[PDB]
């Protein structure tokens, strides 16, 4: 699709 | 005996990787010294990563906006800057598993170890090339980003990569150490796309020369082949054309095996049109293209990494 | 305006250029903190080049046999190894004139300031490419090894290159700085031949990067190629074939003038096919190989050191 | 002719 930055949402 | 893609031991790397925190944005971290390197969208909100202004984004942060949890322990940051496209966070303590280490930059067609790591933690490691088109044919998923790529030379450890994205293809895209992306791609999510997907020429003679050595000849021919005459057949299967230093990078192998490089190429050339029909070359029917001729020596060698 | 060959000042490098002795052997050396690099083919007699046993030599020679001279000072040798193909001497002063440095193994193609010395003294500087087969066509007499190939980025001086011997063909072949030869070369005067001298398509291309920002836009025409169709032109005039990475280089070339890479690769088929007609190209009747796309945007940003 | 290892005499 689009391109993405691989970090991750805080939990 | 036997050949086989090969990572090194990720035990002194798994030693380094802490957590970088910054707002709602987490990431890997790489803990060398009193420095931490991460991916600088480490500041980015789920919305800024869309055409973000680093330099903006940067001022509003503060030492103590970066959460920096290492195993069970935050460090407490001292400092902060930015080089290229990579934070480095410094902190009041210097990592005491920190290893030799040094900062290289790596070349396409050359391979180095993986270690994917979520919320500074490993999961995985693996043996990777850098692509023809600068990206690496990896398995990231979300929160891998600051996981390093690296290559145990002695007792230095060469770090070479640090992954940063996606792209639409499936295919990553990362920096080295110092922060410069490895091809045309930028760490923000607008329009980008890969160049086309090629082998690795290099490295499927290479495979070729450690089947030789492992004892597979079958493919082996008494005919000869010019370097246009390959290249005009490699260029057809999506091949990359062979230059004339990546011959001299088969040189060893080619003196060791007693079989010319163009020799070689007629086998290669042969074993594309014709094809592998079902016939395996090292227990596999695909042609491996991230085996570098360095690859081949390292595990005819047996020397410990 | 204009773009030409040019070299890194070589003050930082001066201050680092020693005189190596051992028996009648001279050799140029660089001296880094507490130790002096030089090739290891010092510790070589006249009759003892066709196939000395570098280990035995080593061994028969001890600290006192090493006459180090920087200027008019002599440098005490207190050690003595080898690493590869390049001799590590330690001495007991660290040179202050060290600058910020690293060690780094450049590719074909890349370019490089050379400063060739003679007796310790530099000599000239020039800057030289790193040809298809591993070679560099530069000036070098008796006495000229130890030179050192070297460039530099932000402050630091990255150091790539040093001169070892001269190969039959007139052209010359090295190390790197940890003593790994540049191709399939040894320091040994036994039968030796470099490969076949091709012109680098991906800086011949950054030239006519450089022309078209020069205001040089004389062969740029309306017609595009395909990567394949474009290699398939290039290797019969003895071009090196244009790999996926090599267009990828070209990247912040071709945004920084908005022209396609393929379509720069059709220019050049058209110039290659069909000539120059009597006419130049930044000044030059013929094109260009030893420029690389750094080399462009280093002219054209104009950055001090 | 051979390859020519360019060390200076003395």
């Amino acid at each position: 699709r689009e391109p993405m930055l691989q970090s991750a949402d805080a939990q | 005996s036997g050949f086989r893609k090969m990572a090194f031991p990720s035990g002194k790397v798994e030693g380094c990787m802490v957590q970088v925190t910054c707002g709602t944005t987490t990431l890997n971290g790489l803990w060398l010294d009193d420095v931490v390197y991460c991916p600088r969208h480490v500041i980015c909100t789920s919305e800024d990563m869309l055409n973000p202004n680093y330099e903006d984004l940067l001022i509003r942060k503060s030492n103590h906006n970066f959460l920096v949890q290492a195993g069970n322990v935050q460090l407490r940051v001292i400092g902060h800057s930015m080089q290229n496209c990579v934070l480095k966070l410094k902190v009041d303590t210097a990592n005491p598993k920190t290893p030799k280490y040094k900062f290289v930059r790596i070349q396409p067609g050359q391979t180095f170890s993986v270690l994917a790591c979520y919320n500074g933690s490993p999961s995985g490691v693996y043996q990777c090339a850098m692509r023809p088109n600068f990206t690496i044919k990896g398995s990231f998923l979300n929160g891998s980003a600051g996981s390093v790529g690296f290559n145990i030379d002695y007792d230095c450890v060469s770090f070479c990569y640090m992954h940063h994205m996606e792209l639409p293809t499936g295919v990553h895209a990362g920096t080295d150490l110092e922060g410069n992306f490895y091809g045309p791609f930028v760490d923000r999510q607008t329009a980008q796309a890969a160049g086309t997907d090629t082998t690795i020429t290099v490295n499927v003679l290479a495979w070729l020369y450690a089947a030789v050595i492992n004892g597979d000849r079958w493919f082996l021919n008494r005919f000869t082949t010019t370097l246009n005459d390959f290249n005009l057949v490699a260029m057809k299967y999506n091949y990359e054309p062979l230059t004339q230093d990546h011959v001299d990078i088969l040189g060893p192998l080619s003196a060791q095996t007693g079989i010319a490089v163009l020799d070689m190429c007629a086998s290669l050339k042969e074993l594309l049109q014709n094809g592998m029909n079902g016939r395996t070359i090292l227990g596999s029917a695909l042609l491996e293209d991230e085996f570098t001729p360095f690859d081949v020596v390292r595990q005819c060698s047996g020397v410990t990494f």
